[PDB]
C-alpha cells in the first residue's frame, strides 16, 4: 500500500526557484529511498535523484548537479510500520525548459540490486 | 523455477507482548530486602533496536502493578518479626501539653515481664493518632485492627531497586526524549534490567525522581476524562526542606519478656512546628512551566487550589522524613491562577500506608532532631470538569508509572520459518 | 544471561538479520526462584521443537517440507530484501502450527527411510 | 504438555507402533511448581542418555553394538510383527542396563577414531 | 546422579584421560530442592554451548578455528603427553573466553555455507 | 547402600578446614533444624509469672 | 454413577473389617432444611477479633 500525495500544481516564471512537496502515508517512510522524477514535454522521461530519509544521503543527475536541492524532513510514526514522512524538491536557475509534469516515488525494496528503483509513484505536479 | 522449502531459524529477532515474573537487582540493611537481590552488572549493557519503532502504554504496564505489590510485600515482610502491639491497646487518660500539632502526655496501665504485674506509665502521643472516648482517650486504631511496630533497626531508606527479566525474556526501553508514556516510541533499545527505581512512597509531589531532559512533560490516559490521574515529570528541580524541629527522646518500656514499645519520652528544649521549606520563585518558575503545558492540552485559562478534603493521607503531602511520617499541606504551593513559602506539616505516629483492610504501624519516636532534604521531580494533579487542577494524585502505583513509563517487558520467539531454495539432500 | 544480541537487527531485513547460593523463601527469593525455573521451560520449550525437527544444535537447517504457496505468494526479493522478522511472523502466524507439524513429520518419515538404507 | 500421543498404539506391534506468572507457596502452587522442576528433571534424564549415545536429535539411531543372542533369543519376526513394545520391556529389562553401557562405549570410540580420521 | 568416572584421571595425561516425591518447604526440602534446580542449571550451561558451537551430542568435535600460537606455544608431545587437564586449564585460562567465541562464530558462518550449498 | 568412592591417582589438592564452606552451612543448619523443630511447640509466655 | 446396575466395590468381600463402597445407578434426591430463622450477633472479642 502507500500513497504519496505531492504538492500543488504552481507555476511561476523563469528565473524563479519553486518547491514541491511530497508527503507519505502507509509506509515506513525511513526504510525506502525518495525519487524524483520529470517529464518534459520536449524530452523524454527524466531521472532527477533520490535521498535516503534514513541515512541522509544523496544522489542526483549530472545535469541536475548543482540546479536542484532536495530534503525530508523526519517522519512522524503512527504504527510499528507506518510512518508520515515528507519530501520537498527545489530547482535552482528554472528556465521554460523546465516545464512539464513532475513525480515523486518512492524505493523498490531496502536491500538487493534494486533498492531504490523507483517503485510506488505519486500524483504529479504540473510547472510553468 | 524456484523450488521453496521451509527453512528452520533459531535465533530469529522477534518478541511477543507479555507478562511475567521480574527479579530484583542491586549495587554494593533496609526494609526493602536489597541484600537479597543479585549484585548488578557494573556496566549495564544496552543493544540499541535501529529501524524499530514499538508501542508502549505506561498506564497499561504490569511492571507497575507487579512493583506496587512486591513494595508491600517487602513492607509485610519486614513488620512479621517485629513487636505486636496488642496490649497497647488500653485505655488511655491523656492531659494536653504546655501553658498546628496538639500533643497529649498519658499514662495508662501496661503489662511488664511478669503476667501478673503491672505498671502504671505514661507517654506522648500525637493528637491525630488518638481519639477521644467521651479526659480519656484511646487508640485510633484499636476499633478496626491492631498495629505492629517497626523494628527499630530496619530503616525505610529508599534505595535503588534494578528490576530485570528472566532469560528468554526482554525489557524494551524507549529512549525518545519527549515520549508521551503512550504510543509509537522511535528510539528503542533493549535491555535485561531498568535502572536504579528508589520505592520513595509519597503524595501529590514525587520526591526523588527522574527528571525531563527538556521541557515539562506531561502523561495522562484519557485527557478529556478527569476521572484519570495526571502526571506531571519536571525538567528541572526544585528543592524542598524539611525538618522535625522537636528534639525527642525515646523511652523504652517493657510490656513483656522481650516485648519493648518504645514510648515517645520527653521533649528536650523547645516546643516547634515541624514543617517543609521550598523557594519561593523556584516553585513560582517552574509552574509557569507546568502551566503553559496544560494549556497546550486545553487550549483558556488554568487554576491551582487545594485538595478535595477527607482523610489525612489523601489530602496531604504525605511522605517520609528520617524515619517520622510528615503529613504536609500543600495549600500554599498550589495556589495561583494562570523568601521562602513554609508548609505545616503534621506527625502521625499509627499510619496504615497501604491503605489495606486493617493493618497499621506504630512508627517509633525518632531520638534527636529530624532534617531531610528531597528533590521535587514530579507531580500528579487531579481536574474537575478555568480548567483547575487540584494536587490529588489518584492512587499509589502511579508513583512507579512515573519511572517505568520507558520500559515494557516483552518475551523472545526465538523460531521463525521462511522458504529457502535448499532441501534437505 | 544469554544474549539480547540476537535483538540488534530487529529492524534489518531477514536477509541481514539472518546474516551466592543458599535459598531463601523471602520475596525477592521466590521471586528470583522463579526466574530460574521460567528459563529453563522457556529454553527447552524452544529446545525440543528443534530435536524434534532433526535440528538440534543447527542454527539454520534445511528441511524437506515444499513451500506451500497459500501459506505466502511473496517474491524471494519480496521477503529477504524487504520485510523484517518481527513483521515477518506477523503474516505467517497462521500457519505456524500448520507448518510446524509438517517439519515434524517430515523428521520422522526421514528416520524411518535411513533405518532402511543403512541395512545394506 | 507433549504428547500422549505416541501411547496410541501402545497394544500394537512393535512394527506397526514404531512406524499465567507470580509464584505463590499455597498448596497448590508449591504442588504445581514440582511438577514444573519434575518435568524437566525426567525430560533431561532420558535427553542425556540419547546425547551420550551420540543420538541428540534423532528417533531412531543405529548403533555399533551387534546383538548378543543371549538378551533374545527370538526371530525378526516374533519381535517386529508380534510383541508389543510394552511387553517386549519385561522380557529384556535385565539386559537393559547391560546393553545402555555397551552403547555408551560404543558412541565413545567412535569419537576417538574421528579425530584421527579427520586429522589426514 | 550422573558420573565422577571422569575424574578418575585427574593426575593423568590430558592424552590418557581424553583416551519419593511430594515438595516440603522444611529446611531440608529446600536444601534438596535448590539442589535439584541448581543440577538444571549448570547442565544446561555447558550444554548450551556445546550446541551453539555445533557440537550437540558429541564428546569430541573438531572445529575449524585455526590455533593461534599466543594461546600456547607448546608442542603437541608437550601437551598431550605431560601436561594434565587441570593444570592446561590454569595456563590457558585467559584466552578461554577468547576462543569461545571463535567457535561460536566458526559455526555460524558455517551455517550459511550450508544454506548455500544445499541450494543446488 | 555402597557409598561408591573414585580415586583420583597423581592428584595432590589443597585442603583447609578452616576456610571450609561446609561448616559456616552445617551450623546454620542445626539452628534451622533446632528452630523448626520449636515451631510447633508450647509457648512458655505464662509461665513468666512471679 | 453406574452407568447400568448398581455396582459394588471392596477388596477382601469375605473380610468384613474391609469397607464396602456402592455406586447407585440411579440418584435418590435428598432434600434437607434448618428451618429456624437463625440471626448473627457480632462480637467484638478483640481489635480486629469479631
Ligand atoms: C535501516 O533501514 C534502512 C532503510 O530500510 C537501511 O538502509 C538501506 O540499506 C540497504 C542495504 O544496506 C541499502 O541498499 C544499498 O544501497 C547502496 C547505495 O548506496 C551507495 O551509493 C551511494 C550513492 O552513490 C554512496 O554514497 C554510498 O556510499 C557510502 O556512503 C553512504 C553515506 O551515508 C553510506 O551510508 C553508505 O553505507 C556507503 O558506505 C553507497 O555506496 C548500494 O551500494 C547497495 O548495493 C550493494 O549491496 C547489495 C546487498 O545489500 C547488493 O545486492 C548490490 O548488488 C550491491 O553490491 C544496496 O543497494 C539502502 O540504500 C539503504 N537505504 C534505504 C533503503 O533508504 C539500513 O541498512 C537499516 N539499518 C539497520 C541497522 O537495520
Ligand atoms: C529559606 O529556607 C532555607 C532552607 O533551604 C533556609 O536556609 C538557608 O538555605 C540557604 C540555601 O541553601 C543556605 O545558603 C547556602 O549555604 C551553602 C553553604 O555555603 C551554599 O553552598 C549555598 O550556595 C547557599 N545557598 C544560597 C541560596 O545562598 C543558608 O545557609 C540557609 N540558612 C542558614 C541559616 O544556614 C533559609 O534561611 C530560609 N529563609 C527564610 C527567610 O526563611
Ligand atoms: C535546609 O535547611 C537547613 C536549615 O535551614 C540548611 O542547613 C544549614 O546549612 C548551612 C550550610 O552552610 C549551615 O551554615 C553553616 O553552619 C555552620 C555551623 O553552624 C557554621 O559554622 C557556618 O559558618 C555556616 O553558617 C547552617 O548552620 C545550617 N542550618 C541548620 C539549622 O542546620 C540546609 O543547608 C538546607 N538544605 C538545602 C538548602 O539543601
Ligand atoms: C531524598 O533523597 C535524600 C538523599 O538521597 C534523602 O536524604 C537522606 O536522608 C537520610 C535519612 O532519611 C540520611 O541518611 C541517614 O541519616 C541518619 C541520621 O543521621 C543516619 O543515622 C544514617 O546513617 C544515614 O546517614 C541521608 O544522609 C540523607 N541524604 C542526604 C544527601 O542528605 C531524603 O530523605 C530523600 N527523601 C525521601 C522522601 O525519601
Ligand atoms: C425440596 O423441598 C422444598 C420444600 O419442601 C421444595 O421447595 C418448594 O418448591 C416448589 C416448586 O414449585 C414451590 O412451589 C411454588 O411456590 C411458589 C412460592 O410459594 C408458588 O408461587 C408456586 O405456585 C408453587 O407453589 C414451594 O413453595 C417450595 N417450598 C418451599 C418450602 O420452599 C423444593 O422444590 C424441593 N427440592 C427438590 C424436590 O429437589
Ligand atoms: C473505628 O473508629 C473510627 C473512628 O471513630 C470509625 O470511623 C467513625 O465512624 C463513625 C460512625 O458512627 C463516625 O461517626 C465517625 O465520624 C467516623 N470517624 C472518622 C474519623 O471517619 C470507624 O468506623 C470504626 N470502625 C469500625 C469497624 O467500627
Ligand atoms: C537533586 O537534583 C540535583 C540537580 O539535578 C542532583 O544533582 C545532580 O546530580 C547529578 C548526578 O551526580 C550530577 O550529574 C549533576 O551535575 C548534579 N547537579 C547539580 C546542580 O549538582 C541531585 O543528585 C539530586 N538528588 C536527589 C536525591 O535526587
Ligand atoms: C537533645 O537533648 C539531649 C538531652 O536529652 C541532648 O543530649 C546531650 O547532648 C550533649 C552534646 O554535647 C551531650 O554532651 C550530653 O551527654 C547529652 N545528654 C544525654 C542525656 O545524652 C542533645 O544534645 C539534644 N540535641 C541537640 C541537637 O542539641
Ligand atoms: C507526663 O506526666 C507525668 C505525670 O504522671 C510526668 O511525670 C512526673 O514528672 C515530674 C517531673 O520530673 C516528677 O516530679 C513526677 O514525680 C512525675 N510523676 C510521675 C507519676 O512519674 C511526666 O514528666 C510528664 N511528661 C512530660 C513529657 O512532661
Ligand atoms: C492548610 O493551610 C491553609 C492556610 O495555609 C488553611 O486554610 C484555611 O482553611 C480554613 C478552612 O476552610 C479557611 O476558613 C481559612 O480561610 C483558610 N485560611 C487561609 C486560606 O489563609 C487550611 O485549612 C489548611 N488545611 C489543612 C488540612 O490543614
Ligand atoms: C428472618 O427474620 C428477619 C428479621 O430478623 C427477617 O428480615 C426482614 O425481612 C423483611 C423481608 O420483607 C425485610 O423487609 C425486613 O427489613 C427484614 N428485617 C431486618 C431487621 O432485616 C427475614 O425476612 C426472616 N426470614 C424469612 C425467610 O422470612
Ligand atoms: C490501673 O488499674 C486500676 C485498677 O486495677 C485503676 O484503679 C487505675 O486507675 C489504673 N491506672 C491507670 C489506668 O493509669
Ligand atoms: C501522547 O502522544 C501520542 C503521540 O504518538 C499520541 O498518539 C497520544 O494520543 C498522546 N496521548 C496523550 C494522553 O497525550
Ligand atoms: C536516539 O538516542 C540517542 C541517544 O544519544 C541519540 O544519539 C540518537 O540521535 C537518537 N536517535 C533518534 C532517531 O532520535
Ligand atoms: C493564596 O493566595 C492568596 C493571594 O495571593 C493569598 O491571599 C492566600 O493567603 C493564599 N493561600 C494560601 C493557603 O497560601
Ligand atoms: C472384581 O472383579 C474382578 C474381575 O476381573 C475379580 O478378579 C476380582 O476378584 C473382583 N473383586 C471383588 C472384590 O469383587
Amino acid at each position: 500500500q502507500g500513497q504519496l500525495v505531492q504538492s500543488g500544481a504552481t507555476t511561476t516564471k523563469p528565473g524563479s526557484s519553486v518547491k514541491i512537496s511530497c508527503k507519505t502515508s502507509g509506509y515506513r517512510f525511513n526504510f525506502y529511498h525518495i525519487n524524483w522524477i520529470r517529464q518534459t514535454a520536449g524530452r523524454g522521461p527524466e531521472w532527477m535523484g533520490w535521498i535516503s530519509p534514513y541515512s541522509g544521503d544523496k544522489n542526483l543527475a549530472p545535469a541536475f548537479q548543482d540546479r536542484v536541492n532536495m530534503t525530508t524532513d523526519t517522519e512522524v510514526p503512527v504504527t510499528s510500520f507506518t510512518s508520515t514522512g515528507a519530501a520537498y524538491m527545489e530547482i535552482r536557475n528554472l528556465t521554460s525548459d523546465d516545464t512539464g509534469t513532475y513525480f515523486c516515488a518512492k524505493g523498490l525494496l531496502r536491500d538487493g540490486s534494486s533498492t531504490w528503483l523507483p517503485y510506488l509513484w505519486g500524483q504529479g505536479t504540473l510547472l510553468t | 523455477a524456484e523450488n521453496l522449502w521451509v527453512t528452520v531459524y533459531y535465533g530469529v529477532p522477534v518478541w511477543r507482548d507479555a507478562d511475567t515474573t521480574l527479579f530484583c537487582a542491586s549495587d554494593a540493611h533496609n526494609v526493602w530486602a536489597t541484600h537479597a537481590c543479585v549484585p548488578t552488572d557494573p556496566n549495564p549493557q544496552e543493544i540499541h533496536l535501529d529501524n524499530v519503532t514499538e508501542k508502549f502504554n505506561m498506564w497499561k504496564n504490569n511492571m507497575v502493578e507487579q512493583m506496587h505489590t512486591d513494595i508491600i510485600s517487602l513492607w509485610d515482610q519486614s513488620l512479621k518479626p517485629c513487636v505486636k502491639l496488642t496490649p497497647l491497646c488500653v485505655t488511655l487518660h491523656c492531659t494536653n501539653f504546655n501553658p498546628r500539632e496538639e500533643i497529649k502526655n498519658c499514662s495508662f496501665n501496661m503489662t511488664t515481664e511478669l503476667r501478673d504485674k503491672k505498671q502504671r506509665v505514661h507517654s506522648l502521643f500525637y493528637k491525630l493518632d488518638i481519639v477521644q472516648i467521651n479526659s480519656e482517650y484511646r487508640l485510633i486504631n484499636c476499633n478496626t485492627s491492631a498495629c505492629t511496630q517497626a523494628c527499630p533497626k530496619v530503616s525505610f531508606e529508599p534505595i535503588p531497586i534494578h528490576y530485570c527479566a528472566p532469560a528468554g525474556f526482554a525489557i524494551l526501553k524507549c529512549k525518545d526524549e519527549e515520549f508521551n508514556g503512550t504510543g509509537p516510541c522511535k528510539n528503542v533499545s533493549t535491555v535485561q534490567c531498568t535502572h536504579g527505581i528508589k520505592p520513595v512512597v509519597s503524595t501529590q509531589l514525587l520526591l526523588n525522581g527522574s527528571l525531563a531532559k527538556k521541557e515539562v512533560k506531561i502523561r495522562s490516559e484519557n485527557i478529556t476524562n478527569n476521572v484519570k490521574t495526571i502526571i506531571v515529570q519536571l525538567v528541572n528541580p526544585v528543592i524542598i526542606n524539611c525538618t522535625r524541629p522537636n528534639n525527642n527522646t525515646r523511652k523504652s518500656i517493657r510490656i513483656g519478656p522481650g516485648q519493648a514499645f518504645y514510648a515517645t519520652g520527653a521533649i528536650i528544649g523547645d516546643i516547634r512546628q515541624a514543617h517543609c521549606n521550598v523557594s519561593r520563585s523556584d516553585w513560582n518558575k517552574t509552574l509557569q512551566q507546568v502551566a503553559r503545558q496544560l494549556r497546550k492540552h486545553f487550549v483558556k485559562t488554568i487554576i491551582f487550589t487545594n485538595s478535595s478534603g477527607g482523610d489525612l493521607e489523601v489530602t496531604t503531602h504525605s511522605f517520609n522524613c528520617g524515619g517520622e511520617f510528615f503529613y504536609c499541606n500543600t495549600s500554599g504551593l498550589f495556589n495561583s491562577t494562570w523568601e521562602n513559602i513554609t508548609l505545616p506539616c503534621r506527625i502521625k505516629q499509627i499510619i496504615n500506608m497501604w491503605q489495606r483492610t486493617g493493618q497499621c504501624m506504630y512508627a517509633p519516636p525518632i531520638p534527636g532532631v529530624i532534617s531531610c532534604v528531597s528533590n521535587i521531580t514530579g507531580l500528579l494533579l487531579t481536574r474537575d470538569g478555568n480548567e483547575t487542577f487540584r494536587p490529588g494524585g489518584g492512587d499509589m502505583r502511579d508513583n512507579w508509572r512515573s519511572e517505568l513509563y520507558k520500559y515494557k517487558v516483552v518475551k523472545i520467539e526465538p523460531l521463525g520459518v521462511a522458504p529457502t531454495r535448499c532441501k534437505r539432500r | 544471561a544469554v544474549f539480547l544480541g540476537f535483538l540488534g537487527a530487529a529492524g534489518s531485513t531477514m536477509g541481514a538479520a539472518s546474516n551466592q547460593h543458599l535459598l531463601k523463601l523471602t520475596v525477592w527469593g521466590i521471586k528470583q526462584l522463579q526466574a530460574r525455573v521460567l528459563a529453563v521451560e522457556r529454553y527447552l520449550e524452544v529446545q525440543q521443537l528443534l530435536g524434534i525437527w532433526g535440528c538440534s544444535g543447527k542454527l539454520i537447517c534445511c528441511t524437506n517440507v515444499p513451500w506451500n504457496s497459500s501459506w505466502s505468494n511473496k517474491s524471494l526479493d519480496e521477503i529477504w530484501n524487504n520485510m523484517t522478522w518481527l513483521q515477518w511472523d506477523k503474516e505467517i502466524n497462521n500457519y505456524t502450527q500448520l507448518i510446524y507439524r509438517l517439519i515434524e513429520e517430515s523428521q520422522f518419515q526421514q528416520e524411518i527411510n535411513e533405518v532402511e538404507l543403512l541395512a545394506l
